[PDB]
């Protein structure tokens, strides 16, 4: 679930 | 294949995408989310799924999230990303992802199929027949975030008679069309013994442990009772060994030794004495690899004057028969065994409709491709060709397409 927007 | 695409950083998303895993995770770096109308949308050579290996020069597939947020994030604007699909599939399946797939515009188009007068199944299979089983899942999420009714209840309503089955079929993920199967072979006074074959004997271990996943979601109950509730006997005993899905994993060495003890105990326990070992038979046919039991078949004809499936003719009957003769086929070539399946299905009068819609939506993306080369060779004209005189309309059309084509 770990999601980071770049 | 690993690839590389160029981005062109913009000042409102960056690249315009989200990742998830890293080595804190035992993940590679995969590509979460795609924004629509950003800067990784347009060059539109990127696909979810992907992971991120290098991004100019610098490797990340030992890195953390972190390591590689901070990487994307302070890269330049020309980024160059080395990129390859890590995402598992089929190369034989006849179905392919479609390559201007737009969710969001096929929920509209297929919205509007369904009130146009008369329902234009055309649009609708034209559609349907050519998206992947998760495409058809993104197709469904936004004709519920659209509409607000669920597409498989409005397409229930729309359509009628065959091709509803194989419509309302295509939307359910392969365990839930599985899972739904084996529950319609069951429920009922009586057991469609053909179909609860089929499914258990040709599953692999993968398949058949989401199946059991998601048959309790569905069902509230487990297959394994379900089963047990509607058969008996040995026949009971084999279906309930199969659905287990727990096979021995095809290792990398070959007990040339346990080849032979197999292949004499299938002999000793069957055809030598009078009467059947049948639990003898159910062990060795369930537990070992299928690359093992393909040489335990062979070296059974060194012992035996049948071969395997001629012993099963002369040892059993029934239902437990037509397990084992099933099973057999599975193990020696699963795809000649839908081949023969689909013959038997159009061969004679009429249709099996339930049979053949079955088996062509469910290996559409595992391997029809190879039932089509079983198929053509075997009886000498394509599986397209046969679907052709055995169905009609809107129905063989979307069979057609599942098919992929002829040969
Ligand atoms: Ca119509
Ligand atoms: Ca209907
Ligand atoms: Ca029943
Ligand atoms: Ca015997
Ligand atoms: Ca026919």
């Amino acid at each position: 679930f770990r999601e980071t927007e770049v | 294949q690993k690839r590389g695409v160029k981005v062109l950083k913009q000042e409102l998303g960056g690249l315009g995408i989200s990742i998830k895993g890293g080595k804190e995770n035992k993940m590679p770096i995969l590509i979460s989310k795609i924004f629509k109308g950003l800067a990784a949308d347009q060059t539109q050579a990127l696909y979810v799924g992907d992971a991120i290996l290098s991004v100019n020069g610098a490797d990340l597939r030992d890195a953390t999230h972190d390591e590689a947020v901070q990487a994307l994030k302070r890269a330049g604007k020309e980024v160059l990303l080395e990129v390859k699909y890590m995402r598992e599939g089929s190369a034989y399946g006849s179905v392919k992802a479609y390559t201007n797939f737009d969710a969001e515009r096929d929920a509209l188009n297929i919205e509007t199929a369904i009130k146009t007068k008369g329902v234009d199944e055309v649009t609708i299979v034209n559609i349907l027949t050519n998206r992947s089983n998760e495409q058809r899942q993104d197709i469904a999420f936004a004709y519920q975030r659209r509409t607000k009714k669920e597409l498989a209840s409005a397409l229930k309503s729309a359509l009628s008679g065959h091709l509803e089955t194989v419509i309302l079929g295509l939307l359910k993920t392969p365990a839930q069309y599985d899972a739904s199967e084996l529950k319609a072979s069951m429920k009922g006074l009586g057991t469609d013994e053909d179909s609860l074959i089929e499914i258990i004997c040709s599953r692999t271990n993968q398949e058949l442990q989401e199946i059991n996943r998601v048959y309790k979601e569905m069902y509230k109950t487990d297959l394994e009772k379900d089963i047990i509730s509607d058969t008996s006997g040995d026949f009971r005993k084999l279906m309930v060994a199969l659905a287990k899905g727990r096979r021995a994993e095809d290792g990398s060495v070959i007990d040339y030794e346990l080849i032979d003890q197999d292949a004499r105990d299938l002999y000793d326990a069957g055809v030598k004495r009078k009467g059947t070992d049948v639990p003898k038979w159910i062990s060795i046919m369930t537990e070992r690899s299928v690359p093992h039991l393909q040489k335990v078949f062979d070296r059974y004809k060194s012992y035996s004057p049948y071969d395997m499936l001629e012993s099963i003719r002369k040892e059993v009957k029934g239902d437990l028969e037509n397990a084992f003769l099933n099973l057999v086929q599975c193990i020696q070539n699963k795809p000649l065994y839908f081949a023969d399946r689909l013959y038997d299905s159009m061969k004679g009068k009429g249709t099996r409709d339930k049979v053949l819609i079955r088996i062509m939506v469910s290996r559409s993306e595992v391997d029809m491709l190879k039932i089509r080369s079983e198929f053509k060779r075997k009886y000498g004209k394509s599986l397209y060709y046969y679907i052709q005189q055995d169905t009609k309309g809107d129905y063989q059309k979307a069979l057609l397409y599942l098919c992929g084509g002829d040969d």
